[PDB]
């Protein structure tokens, strides 16, 4: 129907067209009759019929008089539903200037005309004249005149000059203003020129002349002389139970500006003093500036109720506003709500689902299978058949939930997986019933948390729910492209215990054909789950390239070993099972199991093992007793000669021999010691016993303790937790962060006293307070990233680009941090990786690295690669598939229309809670940096150069010597300024001192071409740099911290990316949250989008304007089509939130934030939207352009194009 | 508490919200991006308009 | 330095000096002399006195309002009579006067000069007096246009020569048509259209009978006296807006803002200085206080409520408020609406309705709850919709009676479609049910009676009979 939104200016003509009737009265409606009034804010004349199809005065009452406007009262009979389409207007008495237009800085009215905004203020406040016609006087336009000197000027001259007062001054000095004059003006200026500040201010007026001259807008269409008016059924006036009426605050607001612009008319035919009629003008300016935006001029005004009146732009704007309440969500139907049980019979595609809800879900769909199996004739049969809850409305049930998905959804959905679509099976009760294996997705808990239930309704949405959305097909983890499902809690504690292995079980040593007489010896009590055999197994190996190879041996192994081999799949070695299973185990097992087999095994692997694991932890009857917490004897002991020790320090402080601090740091270093080997020792009783064997003597065996299996499988707890139990709570801090020097002597087993459990609450306190706050600074991030990676799409195949980025081992220090297998899983060979030493081709360009081409680069010894990454892509809009390279989520090639960015942004985000030189290895030295390279050719040490056992080249053997984030990530996304940054050399030259200026320092760099380049250096800055040395660009002058964009404009894209992917992973790798780098590369795609114009050229490109890469980019190539001189650039780094609101598309940056900023810039700049991105397609409510909708949207930009 | 269609809002046209209106569940905005990177256009466009 | 229109509305209206007694008497005598100026301006007028003089012979006839012709009599209908006969008189001396002796004759200038003496004499009431001051001033306004439309055609120096008294003269035509310049040529065919403009000129002077010299002076006259009136006006009003003000300051927190009730009082001190009396010995003030107290509170009772109120109900429901008050501290508890009507000596229905009648409209964003994102407004149900199951209903009803008339012979079909209205845009009467083929009504009805018995029959009617 349409493919834009124009926006711009509101010409009183256009204004008109859009009423159907001019406003005249306040009245509302009548106090007796509670019908409307002719000429009032709700009248029937101008907005429609309050009825259907009737008149006010009831004459014409039916649809035969359709269209006939009744001469009685002047009503149109048509439909109630105009009075929420037709306008009203209101003709000003005096002009009004916009608040929008003259408040919001900058204000584009003193901009336009060159005037200071308290000049412009002055004016229309009516305190100052203003000349609007200069005539043959020595008088300029714009200058002011008070009322004095307007009065003696008006002597000396007369009616040569013209000056006045208010907003119809501003609105003649707009109307007489000549914008190509003004604007060569300016462009002349501008090209004899000099400073600065002046080419900023200058640059900005041309840039908005230029737009109003190109948009068709008129300037003085920012003073209104007609208002609109809001349709009726938008600011309804209602009756509420009880006799009350509701009504909203937009009829108060009109009924004071139409109050005031009526008396301002009576008061100019009882002709008046000019200082009422001043106020009275007043009066209107300040009604008409509350309505459009109430509090922006001053003081917001108040209702009875004594709250401020919301205004139009409280409408639009905000968290409550129409695009971020009704636009971008909404409340659906076919929906329903309720608590979430565990269902540990269902698969993984079913979700138990109420009867009666489903019964309330589903009732058009029974209505519509009964009347077509005949035993309800109408629909009122069927709706009393319903109600009444036959046993066929049952049956009927049924067989509509037989086959169609529900989806299942839990706030806060930090990622795609906390909706799910599964297949519903009818229970009785009023709880969903939830598959364990997918709670881990939800982060649901069953300790009274809620699910939503949608039902999609059309084929496609079905076919979407079971392709896309159901939960056999959301496996893995779209963030790092690990198994997601796997197990955890009880089903890990009953494989971890049916794997365990003891000594002297009973049936020790006997023979078993195979896993099924492991089962029958287990069932006939003859031995026991843990007893030692051997059993015969058939083992068949899957290789990489298909081969199936079976083959059975003789193997020494438990009974549940065994037993839960019975239910592996064929295609798996058994060496993943003959061991204890803990939650990294069966991770590998399921992990495996999909590698080597694929997705439906897979599945039914992962339900066998819930399964199992649940059965054998019932079975295995594990409890927690207050003797399974052993506190070692060790602990008094060791706090006995802490405190002996504690009270000899005090003793030497108490002689001087120490200070206060020396004191207070060593006493927490002893009682830190002393926590620490109380744990130890805890560990160490806990963890091991003696048992007696065949042979009869004694031997060590791992415990069969309650807690110590808990925390050793996997299931819940870490040694922290065992340590708080049974051994010691340890040192706890006071509110402000500082160690209290006694700690808490006392596990949980003992108790703690009162001022052990006072300081606890001084740290649980702190903790769930971080908590709280630190949840909505995480979500607040991720809407950010949404909001600026909403764009991305993957919208080609290749892009045929030849760039790439250099990849190698990460390294901080003698150890490396991630292997390159991790680093380039999934990634395509941008240029041919050769073997080292070697110019044979290993690897071919184009080429996705999975796990076998991983591990022949492991196997060969590579250490740098090239691949093609997200930033480097040409596509002029979104990405191409190789250069994402594989969906984790799915584990193929990136498909056609996938919306990479929003996967991006909720990847990093998700995680946002849970935030907060001796050589060691053997091989050659090399010099760049120091890097010490083991001899197959990787170098695996790093370490800086200060300004050596070993020169270049020199071979050195082991143990030589050679000689905060949550905020953090925040504040990365955004480009922010440090505090005190790093001073980096702007040109490669030679240094040079200079005049020690008072203040402050100054330096000078002589450049290869002699020119000299003079830098302003603060006084407190130490000075690496020494003169007479030719420093290269990207040298550090003063050490810091060092701004992106200073990396960015002397480094380049790479080292910029770089930068922000190995912060950003440092701070998510130190708490153990593993994301890949291809989401921090698309962000950072997205914050390299605007580039600043140097060179003009002969593009229709002004100097120092930022303007859109993707733009310069096909201009330039049209360019150099045409042989024409192409534009110079540089490239901006900007933050999350800049680049979000600077997009091209105007509705997705009102949608984001900051309103009336974007729509005052796009209404003066005469803006087109032309919906190209997500946001849009929401707002209008039309098929995104990504997934399946994304072939719809392609063939549109075909018949565009033809 | 399940809905199939009942109430709608004074201005917006939209289900009203609680058990007590009858109402519906909200789809906010991190459903819709949970949609939009699920691929799943119809669904998204069903939930939105109709 | 400061943005509330409050405070720089108080610094424009502290400049003005406060006035005394004298200051008031001086004010007062200024704005009579200038009224007098405008009235012997409209006395020297030929019809005035007419209009008058008809005026009073339909009063004395006892058919018109004595109030409607004069408001008072000026002292330095037992005497409107006599006074108005004397006025007759002196107006007959005046019209012998007036051409017969000769208009620069000394009758016709004394007896006017006497003529104006009776008339300064009068206060006519402002209604019929800013009617003779329209007139003039229409006349006056259209002469202006003419000769601003000659001046533009011509364009000087023989014009400004020949404007004291050959402005419409012929003898400017004649002479212009006698003159050969350069620039005549032109002229004298515009000579065409001015022809037309001095012949729109001609009935005017003669309904005038005063030239064009006697016109400019009574104009110049007239306006002379109305600026120097408005002058006085405009600085008592901006000498007493303090006082405004003031009063205005007592009726805050009433639904409307202080601004709006300072002007509000001040159109009320127009009003009052447009009718006051220093004769009446009383100062300023006091009537003036009147008049600012009827503006706020007649404005605060028509624009303080969104449901308008009208004044008497107005009253009203404050006098039931202030007894219902004085009953509560005589008693000690809230009165029921028994006793509150035995005390207005109304009906109790009447106080019901009184109280019940409009509470202020509650807003649409009042917070419910402990929340800042709950809204009344939130919860307000759309009650004109039509739930899907009805519409479902219509839609199987239509198809199901399509059904059953396609059971039928098509003429009763056709008859009870048009009879009915289905499928159709409007229902027919049996007249124009006839117009299709028969033009007979008791045919029309025994046929529509004969397919009606016929649908009842239960073997076709068990598809109509399930939408019960
Ligand atoms: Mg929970
Ligand atoms: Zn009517
Ligand atoms: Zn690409």
């Amino acid at each position: 129907e349409f493919d834009a939104i124009k926006i711009g200016l509101a010409s009183p003509d256009m204004i008109r067209s859009w009423s159907f009737g001019e406003v005249k009265k306040p009245e509302t409606i009548n106090y007796r009759t509670f019908k409307p009034e002719r000429d009032g804010l709700f009248c029937a004349r101008i907005f429609g019929p309050v009825k259907d199809y009737e008149c006010l005065c009831g004459k014409y009452k039916r649809l035969k008089h359709r269209g006939v406007i009744c001469e009685k009262c002047g009503v149109e009979v048509t439909q109630t539903k105009v009075r929420r389409d037709r306008m009203g207007h209101i003709e000003l008495a005096s002009p009004v200037a916009h608040i929008w237009f003259l408040k919001s800085l900058p204000s584009r009215i003193g901009l336009l005309m060159d005037m200071p905004l308290r000049d412009i203020e002055r004016v229309l406040y009516f305190e100052m004249y203003v000349v609007t016609e200069p005539g043959m006087t020595d008088l300029e336009r714009g200058q002011m005149l008070t009322e004095e000197e307007y009065l003696d000027r008006l002597e000396e001259w007369g009616d040569e000059f013209t000056a006045k007062m208010g907003a119809e001054a501003i609105k003649d000095l707009l109307a007489s203003m000549d914008l190509p004059a003004e604007a060569e003006q300016m462009r002349e200026e501008l090209d004899t020129t000099n400073s600065e500040t002046k080419r900023k201010k200058l640059t900005k007026r041309l840039k908005l002349v230029e737009a109003f001259v190109a948009s068709g807008n008129k300037p003085e269409w920012m003073i209104l002389t007609v208002l609109p008016v809001l349709p009726p059924d938008l600011r309804p006036l209602v009756p509420l139970d009880g006799g009350r009426f509701a009504t909203s605050d937009l009829n108060d607001l009109y009924r004071r500006v139409i109050n005031r612009n009526n008396r301002l008319k009576r008061l100019l035919e009882l002709a008046a003093p000019d200082i009422i009629v001043r106020n009275e003008k007043r009066m209107l300016q300040e009604s008409v500036d509350a309505l459009l935006d109430n509090g922006r001029r001053g003081r917001a005004i108040t209702g009875s109720n004594k709250r401020p009146l919301k205004s139009l732009a409280d409408m639009i704007k905000g968290k409550q506003g129409r695009f971020r309440q009704n636009l971008l969500g909404k409340r659906v139907d076919y929906s329903g709500r309720s608590v979430i049980t565990v269902g540990p019979y269902l698969r993984l595609h079913q979700c138990g689902l109420p009867k009666k809800m489903a019964l309330e879900l589903f009732k058009p769909f029974i209505y519509s299978k009964l009347e077509t199996r005949g035993l309800a004739t109408t629909i009122k049969a069927a709706k009393k058949m319903v109600e009444r809850e036959e046993a066929v409305v049952w049956d009927i049930l049924d067989e509509v939930i037989r086959e169609h998905p529900v989806l299942l959804n839990r706030a806060p959905t930090l990622h795609r997986l906390g909706i799910q679509a599964f297949e519903p099976v009818l229970i009785e009760g009023k709880a969903i019933q939830l598959h364990p294996l997918v709670c881990a997705a939800y982060n649901a808990d069953f300790d009274g948390d809620q699910m939503a239930v949608h039902v999609p309704l059309t084929l496609e949405a079905q076919l979407e729910a079971r392709t896309l959305m159901m939960s056999t097909n959301n496996i893995l983890s779209p963030a790092s492209g690990d198994p997601i499902i796997v197990p955890s809690q009880d089903v890990v504690l009953g494989l971890y215990y049916m794997t365990r292995e003891k000594i002297n079980a009973k049936g020790e040593g006997m023979y078993l054909t195979g896993p099924a007489e492991a089962e029958k010896a287990y069932r006939t009590k003859t031995a026991e789950l843990h007893a030692r055999v051997k059993v015969r197994i058939t083992e068949t190996i899957k290789h990489e390239n298909g081969k199936l190879t079976t083959e059975t041996k003789m193997i020494d192994t438990t009974v549940g070993r065994a037993m839960l081999w019975q239910i592996v799949p064929k295609g798996l070695p058994y060496s993943l099972v003959n061991q204890k299973l803990g939650k990294k185990q069966i991770s590998n097992l399921l992990n495996e199991a999909y590698r080597k087999l694929g997705l439906k095994d897979t599945v039914i692997f992962a339900d066998q093992i819930m399964y199992t694991g649940f059965a054998y932890a019932a079975l295995s009857g594990v409890s927690v007793g207050i003797d399974d917490m052993v506190v070692p004897a060790a602990k008094y002991t060791e706090i006995a000669e802490a405190e002996e020790e504690v009270r000899e320090i005090q003793e030497q402080f108490q002689s001087g021999l120490v200070t206060a601090g020396e004191r207070y740091n060593k006493v927490i270093d002893i009682w830190a010691s002393t926590n620490d080997r109380v744990a130890k020792a805890m560990m160490e009783n806990l963890s091991s016993e003696q048992v007696i064997n065949r042979q009869g003597e004694q031997e060590k065996q791992e415990s069969f303790n309650s807690i110590y299996m808990m925390a050793d499988s996997g299931a819940r707890g870490s040694a922290a937790q065992i340590r708080q139990l049974a051994g010691m709570r340890g040192l706890m801090a006071r509110p402000d962060g500082s160690i209290i020097e006694t700690p808490i002597t006392a596990n949980f087993k003992e108790g703690l006293n009162v001022l052990q459990y006072f300081i606890s609450t001084h740290g649980a306190r702190k903790g769930l307070a971080d908590t709280a706050l630190k949840t909505a600074n995480s979500g607040y991030l991720t809407r950010r990233l949404v909001d600026v990676a909403q764009d991305v799409v993957v919208t080609e195949h290749d892009c045929g680009t030849l760039e790439g980025v250099v990849m190698t081992p990460h390294i901080e220090g003698g150890d490396v941090k991630v292997a390159l297998t991790e680093l380039a899983l999934g990634r395509v060979v941008s240029e041919d990786i050769l073997k080292p030493g070697t110019d044979e081709v290993l690897i071919p360009r184009n080429t996705l690295l999975d796990e076998k081409w991983c591990k022949v680069i492991n196997d060969n010894s590579v250490d740098q690669i090239k691949v093609r990454s997200v930033v480097t892509c040409d596509s002029d809009f979104g990405c191409c598939a190789q250069c994402y390279g594989r969906d984790l989520a799915r584990g193929h090639l990136v498909n056609q229309g996938e919306a990479v960015g929003v996967i991006a942004a909720q990847s990093i985000g998700e995680p946002g809670t849970q935030l907060t030189i001796q050589a060691k290895n053997n091989g050659s030295v090399k010099l760049h940096e120091l890097t010490i390279i083991d001899e197959f050719g990787r170098t695996k040490e790093k370490h800086k150069l200060p300004y050596l056992s070993k020169a270049d080249g020199d071979a050195v053997a082991a143990g030589e010597t050679v000689a905060g984030g949550l905020p953090r990530v925040a504040d990365l996304f955004e480009a922010r300024k440090p505090k005190e940054p790093a001073i980096l050399a702007e040109h490669s030259g030679t240094v040079s001192f200079g005049k020690e200026t008072k203040g402050k320092r100054r330096l000078i760099i002589t450049r290869d071409s002699g020119d000299t380049y003079e830098e302003m250096i603060p006084k407190h800055r130490q000075l690496n740099v020494f003169e007479g040395e030719r420093i290269e660009r990207g040298d550090v002058i003063a050490d810091g911290p060092e701004s992106p964009h200073d990396i960015l404009r002397l480094r380049g894209i790479h080292a910029v990316t770089t930068y922000i992917a190995n912060e950003v992973q440092e701070v998510y790798r130190l708490q153990g949250v593993k994301i890949n780098d291809k989401h921090i590369e698309t962000i950072v795609r997205q914050m390299l989008r605007k580039c600043t114009i140097t060179f003009a050229g002969d593009s229709e490109f002004l100097p120092g304007e930022t303007v859109e890469y993707s733009q310069v980019k096909i201009a330039n190539r049209k360019l150099v089509e045409e042989g024409k001189e192409p534009a110079r650039f540089e490239r901006e780094l900007l933050g999350i939130t800049k680049a979000s609101l600077a997009t091209e598309s105007f509705i997705s940056a009102a949608s984001f934030q900051e309103t009336t900023r974007v729509l005052t810039e796009a209404a003066v700049s005469g803006k087109r939207d032309d919906l190209r991105g997500l946001k849009e397609n929401v707002i209008v409510g039309r098929l995104i352009p990504a997934g399946t909708g994304f072939a719809y949207h392609q063939d549109r930009q075909a018949k565009r194009a033809q | 508490h399940a809905r199939s269609t009942g109430s709608y809002s004074l201005v917006t046209q939209q289900p009203l919200g609680g058990k007590a209106q009858f109402g519906g569940q909200r789809f906010g905005e991190m459903e819709v991006w949970a949609l939009e990177a699920y691929g799943a256009a119809y669904t998204l466009q069903e939930m939105l308009t109709v | 330095r400061t943005t509330d229109p409050v405070r720089m509305y108080m610094r424009e209206m502290g400049t003005v000096e406060l006035l005394t007694r004298e200051g008031e008497i001086d004010i007062a005598k200024r704005i009579e002399d200038g009224i007098n100026q405008v009235q012997s301006a409209i006395a020297e007028y030929p019809g005035t006195i007419p209009y008058i003089l008809e005026q009073f012979d339909r009063v004395q006839a006892e058919e018109l309002r004595l109030t409607d012709l004069i408001s008072g009599f000026v002292d330095p209908p037992e005497l409107a009579r006599e006074k108005f006969n004397e006025l007759r008189g002196k107006f007959q001396n005046l019209q012998l006067a007036v051409n017969e002796f000769g208009r620069d004759s000394h009758q016709a200038s004394e007896a006017s000069d006497l003529v104006l003496d009776i008339f300064r004499e009068f206060r006519l009431t402002p209604k019929q007096f800013d009617h003779l001051v329209e007139t003039l001033r229409t006349s006056m306004d259209r002469v202006r246009t003419q000769e601003r439309l000659v001046m533009k055609a011509v364009v000087k120096k023989s014009f400004i020569a020949l404007f004291t008294g050959n402005e419409s003269n012929e003898e400017w035509l004649d002479k212009v048509l006698a003159s050969d310049k350069p620039y005549v040529a032109k002229v004298r065919e515009q000579e065409e259209e001015i022809r037309r403009s001095i012949q729109k000129l001609q009935m005017i002077e003669q309904e005038t009978s005063l030239s064009v010299e006697r016109i400019k002076d009574i104009s110049h006259r007239m306006s002379i006296g109305e600026a120097k009136a408005r002058r006085a006006k405009k600085e008592m009003v901006e000498a007493n807006l303090r006082l405004v003000i003031s009063i205005a300051k007592k009726y805050t927190n009433r639904g409307l803002q202080f601004l709006d009730l300072i002007q509000e009082g001040n159109i009320g001190l127009m009003k009052a200085v447009d009718k006051f009396e220093y004769r009446r010995g009383y100062k300023f003030s006091t009537y003036a206080t009147w008049w600012i107290r009827q503006a706020i509170t007649r404005s605060i009772a028509d624009q303080a409520r969104t449901i308008r109120i009208p004044v008497h109900m107005i009253e009203t429901i404050n006098k039931l408020n202030r007894i219902s008050r004085q009953m509560l501290q005589e008693m000690g508890r809230e009165p029921l609406p028994e006793e509150l009507a035995e005390r207005m000596q109304m009906p109790e229905d009447k106080i019901r309705k009184v109280l019940k009648i409009a509470k202020e409209p509650i807003s649409m964003e009042t917070p419910i709850g402990d929340d800042e994102d709950s809204h009344l407004g939130d919860f307000i149900e759309d009650t004109t919709l039509e739930l899907p199951l009805d519409s479902a209903t219509a839609t199987s009803l239509k198809a199901a009676t399509r059904d059953v008339l396609a059971g039928l012979t098509p003429r009763e079909a056709k008859v009870l479609r048009m009879r009915f209205g289905i499928d159709m845009n409007t229902d027919h009467t049996l007249e124009e049910v006839g117009k299709q083929f028969d033009v007979t009504r008791e045919r029309i009805r025994q046929i529509e009676a004969k397919a009606l018995r016929k649908l009842r029959h239960p073997s076709r009617s068990e598809v109509l009979r399930s939408f019960l």
